[PDB]
């Protein structure tokens, strides 16, 4: 069994902050990484930035650079994901997959947490 | 006017093991080094020949980007004239080296704490290696007291060992990565 | 970045019939594509690695080749339930970077 579940959907204000949960359960976590997808409905994938799942230190996809904190707890075996003062423009879906730390070809995916802002 | 891969080879994913050192030969752009004087974490930025700061302005030629990967003690000997087992037996610089040696702590991204047996190096050579000259020979190394002819055992000795790169060895013995730039100063191709 | 050029962006096939995709890089990538499928809605999965070995517990139909900078992906005899958005995946450069993304649909 091999899986990474997510948290559910969100739907906050502009301006506020949300954390999304991406629990990993069935492999050893140490052995691989961790990258993170965002897909905006209608285009494209955009690498986020992986995050050396024994340690924690990331290593922000240059476009992403602020605004955005992968945090990592390894007491429980969940990474997670942090932005601060949500925008008008990144209403979409935020994927997190194994990507190998020799290969980075992600094969096993997440569910998919959403995340809208409205007013 | 087009840039020159410092890109391609700086950035890139998977630096290949030192004793099969890729190498890039540049000709027909303009490198701007403002690139790389910017990217602060370079543990080690020394230039033999020139000096970083006068580097901009020249105009090279022939310049070529060799890349491996190697042990954090043994960075100290990608250097002209030095002496051990890497500049032995995987890659040497001549006496009248006139470019530059660039280095990482690449700890984050070539360490599992499973073992990393993946990078290797030579152990074992009938001579030293010329300068600027790769063996990636597979095949037993041995004094002449019986020919194995491909079998592991006494007196016998298989010449690529493997490094660690565990997360938890030490600032020293974690994997460093290393770029060497060796200009060659005919019209001038490069710039600034 | 290294963008990845998928054409063409819609498509038209039958079921029982040959075609073949395309993904044309714009840097010399030593084969360090992979190729991804997404359906309607749903987490995209893992097809084809460096662009010409298999996935174990994927059909037998799906193979692609290509080295360089041009690379195709040829679906023969396809099945209708293979509707969805195929995705190219470089691995050679940072920061990795997906293509656009074609959609292979119905008639
Ligand atoms: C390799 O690529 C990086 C960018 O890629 C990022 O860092 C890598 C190490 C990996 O972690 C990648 O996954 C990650 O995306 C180049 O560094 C970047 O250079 C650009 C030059 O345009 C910088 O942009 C500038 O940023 C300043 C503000 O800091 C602005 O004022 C400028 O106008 C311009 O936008 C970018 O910030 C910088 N990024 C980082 C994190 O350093 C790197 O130079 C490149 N290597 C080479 C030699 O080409």
């Amino acid at each position: 069994q091999i899986q990474l579940v997510q948290s559910g959907p969100e739907l906050k204000k502009p301006g506020e902050t949300v954390k999304i949960s991406c629990k990993a359960s069935g492999y050893t976590f140490t052995d691989y990484g961790l990258n993170w997808v965002k897909q905006a409905p209608g285009k494209g994938l955009k690498w986020m930035g992986w995050i050396n799942t024994y340690s924690g230190e990331p290593t922000y996809n240059d476009e992403f650079r602020g605004r955005f904190a992968f945090s990592l707890e390894t007491s429980t075996i969940t990474a997670y994901l942090k932005i601060n003062n949500l925008k008008n423009e990144d209403t979409a879906t935020y994927f997190c997959a194994r990507g190998g730390n020799w290969d980075w070809y992600f094969d096993v995916w997440g569910a998919g947490t959403t995340v809208t802002v409205s007013s | 006017t087009n840039l020159c891969p410092f890109d391609e080879v700086f950035n890139a994913t998977r630096f290949a093991s030192v004793y099969a050192w890729n190498r890039k030969r540049i000709s027909n752009c303009v490198a701007d080094y403002s690139v790389l004087y910017n990217f602060a974490p370079f543990f080690a930025f020394k230039c033999y020949g020139v000096s970083p700061t006068k580097l901009n302005d020249l105009c090279f030629t022939n310049v070529y980007a060799d890349s491996f990967v190697i042990r954090g003690n043994e960075v100290s000997q990608i250097a002209p004239g030095q002496t051990g087992n890497i500049a032995d037996y995987n890659y040497k610089l001549p006496d009248d080296f006139t470019g530059c040696v660039i280095a990482w702590n690449s700890n984050k991204l070539d360490s599992k704490v499973g073992g990393n047996y993946n990078y290797r190096y030579r152990l074992f050579r009938k001579s030293n290696l010329k300068p600027f000259e790769r063996d990636i020979s597979t095949e037993i190394y041995q004094a002449g007291n019986k020919p194995c002819n491909g079998v592991a055992g006494v007196n016998c000795y298989f010449p690529l060992q493997s490094y660690g790169f565990r997360p938890t060895y030490g600032v020293g013995h974690q994997p460093y990565r290393v770029v060497v730039l060796s200009f060659e100063l005919a019209p001038a191709t490069v710039c600034g | 970045d290294i963008v990845l050029t998928q054409s063409p962006a819609t498509l038209s096939v039958t079921p029982g019939d040959n075609v073949s995709l395309s993904c044309r890089a714009s840097q010399i990538i030593s084969n360090n594509l992979h190729w991804y499928q997404q359906k309607s809605h749903e987490s995209p999965r893992l097809l084809i690695k460096y662009a010409s070995q298999s996935i174990s517990g994927i059909p037998s139909r799906f193979s692609g080749s290509g080295s360089g900078t041009d690379f195709t992906l040829s679906i023969n005899s396809v099945e209708t339930e293979d509707f969805g958005m195929y995705f190219c995946q470089q691995s050679n450069t940072w920061p990795l970077t997906c293509g656009s993304g074609t959609k292979l649909e119905l008639n």
